[PDB]
């Protein structure tokens, strides 16, 4: 059992801001890269943001396109993801997955996010 | 500006053989009475070649494409100067620049730049009956002018004003070379009459200039001069004016030329060396009169088809993790030892971690570590401070080196090494890693 | 014709780099300096020897 | 015209190992001698004298072709 | 198409490195070359090491590989006072990712989305889906370990073809019939020159039999054809009586 450790979800009023991070060991200690996935209710599974483990090229989707900062730390081994301008379709459960050398991407439990008013 | 006219008629191919021709000089150096033997991008003396037709005198008009493919030997006889140039480009448009190589009566004009042409380009010239002389104003071969990167002017060459009336065709014989960003444009003039275009008199061509560009070209056209013609109503016919032309084409072969260089310096005739096993014997004796004998020329070999390789299919991965994800390490002076065997294990994940600081190798480069296998792998670790990881090599010396581990003159085998002052630090320092320092 | 031969491969050899980076060693001395213009020397004089 | 010789291999794989040099490896007057696998030149039962000589008392000789024999020891007499 | 004085390079003495291969650094200027190369760039400082032949890593396996007959110079320094932007640089870009090593001094330019991972993404950018190019972001701050260095590499070529550059060297007049070597704009003439006639097609330049007899003074001015020929070597033999005998 891989252990990812996810740290930063909760409540979060509309255009606000937050800071995930997603912490992992082993691996056989050297991976290709880290990424984030958002799962909305009613839907599926999709792509949010990645982050190469061995240089510090970033990758975003078109709905997060300059309005998120992802970075990683490799002294401490975790990946940090940065929220601004939080709409109000961003609530969602958000994985945090590790692809590796030929090996699918670490799916965590995962951590649910809301953004509302209230 | 411009007006497309596309046309159905579409010309037959046709083939046919070179006998000699096709020898230049490969230096530009001066030998005498010499039987330099030269390895260069020759092409075979018996080798078959394009013959193409241009516009045949109702009327046929067609346009066709070459393939480049490492030079071109060129051959043509033209005599009303129909052929004006030729443009080169892989899209001939905007997307990248293309060569466009022009000669007229004033000048030739080499320009390498991004021209946007038509479906159909071509050159038209009239006259002018205020003017009283002929002027070339149809410059539909191109739209726009951008993005300019390159322009050559030079004085016009092989054209000669000569007026007579009869059988004095003259033929031009062209070489062309793209290597290491130079264009070499080989060319031998020599007016023969004969009935076939390709004569059999040998000759032997020179350099002419040497075009400092490198581009790549896959796809060429060989624009016309269209003369505009007044004619009376009653004929009622327009549309295209042009003459007839036609041309060879073939390829070169990279091989061996034995060449005899004659007194004055120019070639009396060459051999070629792969072509018959008597010109290997010429080639191998340097010489053009063999005497009568067995002579040893090369020898022969059987070439393999395939390639065969074989191991087990349980394929079962080593711990090359354990070492590698192991939480701590011994300290130095107790240098822990992990045997590795009866596995598979690939050396690639190391270059795709991409975090080691030093990842410097002896005795086998590890850029196809993978492809050969070994007796045993060995996998020891330890840990010391980044200032004599450099000193844990064949060779070293220094007290990392000399008192607790040193690796042999003969070692052979990869040494790997990174930064974790994260995982084995804390505030006020750690003091679980100890090195021995004396000893006798 | 014998003698010939071998006359006219001993020339021949001359032309030969051996591992230099030429075959002819004013350009040697000319093109390095003599911590390996000694270096790049030797081969030819093993060679031409 | 030339006569092309292998060494010591058998004349089923010279083809495998320009169109004159196929024709050659092809050969439609093959001729099998311990010496080799000489191609190109006629095999002729009598027997002349040595002109050009391959191994194992093979020689051959040019007559408008290029004839492989079975050199000859001299005029044969008995006193 | 010009003289190049080399020379000014060791006058500046501003440059970090300067080790030159397969010629000598020092005397550089005393030759000529068929043609001189001038390639820039600018790059990490810690980096810098691996612009030279046989070096392996990032930028010589991804973006720039020097060939191992590379016959030239590696100039690299400092450009802090003309490459530091506050907040971070981000004009400069480095490729990180090939589907296989340049061949030598090749130039790889498209920027076509690299495929990291196993799932096809047909050229999208996405989840291991990165674009090749990525930014140094030069913080003023950063020490020597990531300072912005720029890095010029001159490659020579060095054959028998007319030398369009040269070194400075000197102008005087020419002599024959003495066997002395000199230079006449880039001439070696290590024996006599004889005023021969060997008949010559106007487009060659050198002229050897078996070693060397060229003529056609590289004198763009002048041409003339001085043949080449050793000036009469010669062992020396000694007759004695006998030292017993006479003196
Ligand atoms: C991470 O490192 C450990 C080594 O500590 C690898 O092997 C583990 O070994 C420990 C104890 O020997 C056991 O828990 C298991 O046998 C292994 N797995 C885990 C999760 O601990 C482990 O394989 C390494 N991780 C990966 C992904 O290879
Ligand atoms: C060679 O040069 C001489 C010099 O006058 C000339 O007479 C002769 O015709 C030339 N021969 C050839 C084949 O060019
Ligand atoms: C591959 O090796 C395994 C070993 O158990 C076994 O299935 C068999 O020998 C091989 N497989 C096939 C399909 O031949
Ligand atoms: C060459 O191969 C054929 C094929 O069977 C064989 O009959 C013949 O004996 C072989 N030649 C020799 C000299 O063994
Ligand atoms: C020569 O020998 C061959 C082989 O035995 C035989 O077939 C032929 O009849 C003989 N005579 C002639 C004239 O070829
Ligand atoms: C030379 O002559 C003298 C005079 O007789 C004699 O003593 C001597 O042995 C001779 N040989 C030499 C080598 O001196």
């Amino acid at each position: 059992e891989v252990q990812l450790v996810e740290s930063g979800g909760g409540l979060v009023q509309p255009g606000g801001s937050l800071r995930l991070s997603c912490a992992a060991s082993g691996g056989t200690f050297s991976s290709i890269g880290m990424g984030w996935f958002r799962q909305a209710p009613g839907k599926e599974r999709e792509f949010v943001a990645a982050i190469s483990w061995d240089g510090g090229a970033t990758a975003y989707a078109d709905s997060v396109k300059g309005r998120f900062t992802i970075s990683a730390d490799n002294s401490k081994n975790t990946a940090y993801l940065q929220m601004n301008s939080l709409k109000p379709e961003d609530t969602a459960v958000y994985y945090c997955a590790k692809e590796d050398v030929g090996k699918p991407f670490d799916w965590g439990q995962g951590t649910l996010v809301t953004v509302s008013s209230g | 500006q411009c007006v497309n006219l596309t046309t159905r008629t579409q010309l037959p191919p046709a083939y046919t053989n070179s006998f000699t021709r096709g020898v230049y000089y490969p230096d530009k150096v001066f030998r005498s009475s010499v039987l330099h033997s030269t390895q260069d991008l020759f092409l075979p003396f018996f080798s078959n070649v394009t013959w193409f037709h241009a516009i045949h005198v109702t009327k046929r008009f067609d346009n066709p494409v070459l393939p480049f493919n490492d030079g071109v030997y060129f051959a043509s006889t033209e005599k009303s100067n129909i052929i004006r140039g030729w443009i080169f480009g892989t899209t001939l448009d905007s997307k990248t620049q293309s060569l466009l190589i022009v000669n007229n009566a004033t000048n030739v004009v080499i320009k390498v730049c991004e021209f946007q042409f038509c479906n159909d380009p071509f050159l038209g010239v009239y006259y002018h009956k205020n003017n009283k002389s002929w002027m070339e104003s149809e410059f539909r071969v191109y739209s726009s002018a951008n993005n300019c990167t390159f322009e050559y002017v030079s004085q016009p060459f092989l054209m000669d004003l000569e007026g007579k009336q009869g059988n004095f065709k003259n033929l031009r014989e062209f070489v062309f070379k793209n290597i290491d960003g130079y264009f070499k444009i080989y060319s031998k003039h020599t007016p023969i009459n004969l009935v076939r275009d390709l004569p059999q008199g040998f000759s032997a061509l020179e350099p002419l200039v040497d075009l400092p560009i490198g581009i790549n070209i896959t796809r060429f056209q060989t624009l016309l001069a269209l003369h505009r013609s007044y004619l009376t109503p009653g004929d009622s016919s327009s549309g295209w004016t042009a003459g007839a032309a036609a041309y060879y084409v073939g390829y070169l072969q990279p091989r061996t030329f034995l060449l005899k260089y004659n007194e004055n310096g120019t070639i009396t005739d060459a051999v070629d060396c792969a072509l018959d096993p008597l010109s290997e014997t010429k080639c191998t004796l340097k010489s053009f009169t063999v005497e009568k004998g067995i002579y040893q020329t090369s020898n022969f070999r059987v070439q393999p088809t395939e390639s065969i390789v074989r191991f087990p299919n349980i394929t079962n991965l080593c711990p090359f993790g354990e070492v590698f994800n192991a939480t701590r390490f011994a300290s130095v002076y107790a240098w822990n030892r992990k045997r590795i065997s009866n596995c598979v294990a690939d050396y690639s994940v190391l270059y795709n971690s991409a975090s080691f600081s030093t990842f410097k190798c002896y005795g086998v480069s590890p850029t196809k570590l993978n492809d050969l296998c070994f007796t045993n792998v060995y996998a020891d670790s330890f840990v010391i401070r980044g200032d004599e990881v450099r000193q844990i090599a064949p060779g070293q010396t220094g007290k990392i080196a000399d008192y607790n581990y040193k690796l042999p003159d003969d070692f052979t085998g990869c040494v790997i090494a990174w930064n974790s002052n994260n995982l084995d630090s804390k505030v006020g320092g750690n003091y679980n890693y100890l090195y021995r320092l004396f000893r006798k | 014709n014998q003698n010939a031969q071998a006359l006219n491969t001993l020339v021949k050899q001359l032309s030969s780099n051996f591992g230099a980076i030429s075959s002819v060693l004013n350009d040697i001395l000319s093109r390095l300096d003599p911590p390996e213009a000694e270096v790049q020397i030797d081969r030819l004089i093993t060679g031409r020897l | 015209q030339v006569a092309v010789l292998y060494q010591d291999v058998n004349c089923t794989e010279v083809p495998v190992a320009t169109p004159t040099w196929r024709v050659y490896s092809t050969g439609s007057n093959v001729f099998q001698t311990r010496a080799g696998c000489l191609i190109g030149a006629e095999h002729v039962n009598n027997s002349y004298e040595c002109d050009i000589p391959i191994g194992a008392g093979i020689c051959a000789s040019y007559q408008q072709s290029i004839i492989a024999y079975t050199m000859s020891l001299g005029a044969e007499n008995s006193v | 198409n010009c003289v190049a004085d080399y020379s000014v390079l060791y006058n500046s003495a501003s440059f970090s490195t300067f080790k030159c291969y397969g010629v000598s650094p020092t005397k550089l200027n005393d030759l000529c070359f068929t043609n001189v190369y001038a390639d820039s760039f600018v790059i990490r400082g810690d980096e810098v090491r691996q612009i030279a032949p046989g070096q392996t890593g990032k930028i010589a396996d991804y973006n720039y590989k020097l060939p191992d007959d590379f016959t030239g110079c590696v100039i690299a320094w400092n450009s802090n006072n003309l490459d530091s932007k506050v907040g971070g640089n981000y004009n400069y870009l480095y490729r990180l990712f090939r589907k296989s090593n340049l061949k030598p001094f090749e130039r790889d330019i498209s920027t076509e989305i690299y495929q990291a991972g196993s799932t096809p993404c047909n050229g999208v950018e996405g989840f291991n889906c990165y674009f090749p190019l990525q930014s140094y972001g030069f913080q003023p701050t950063n020490g020597v370990g990531y300072q912005p260095y720029r890095v010029v590499v001159l490659s020579f070529e060095l054959l028998h073809a007319p030398a369009t550059v040269c070194g400075p060297k000197k102008s005087t007049n020419l002599v024959k019939n003495k066997c002395v070597n000199f230079n006449f704009n880039g001439l070696t003439g290590t024996g006599v020159l004889t005023e021969s006639n060997k008949k010559f097609l106007p487009f060659q330049q050198f002229g050897r039999d078996i070693a060397d007899t060229t003529d056609a003074v590289r004198d763009p001015q002048t041409l003339e054809i001085l043949d080449i020929t050793p000036c009469s070597f010669g062992g020396v033999s000694v007759i004695t009586p006998g030292t017993n005998t006479s003196n």
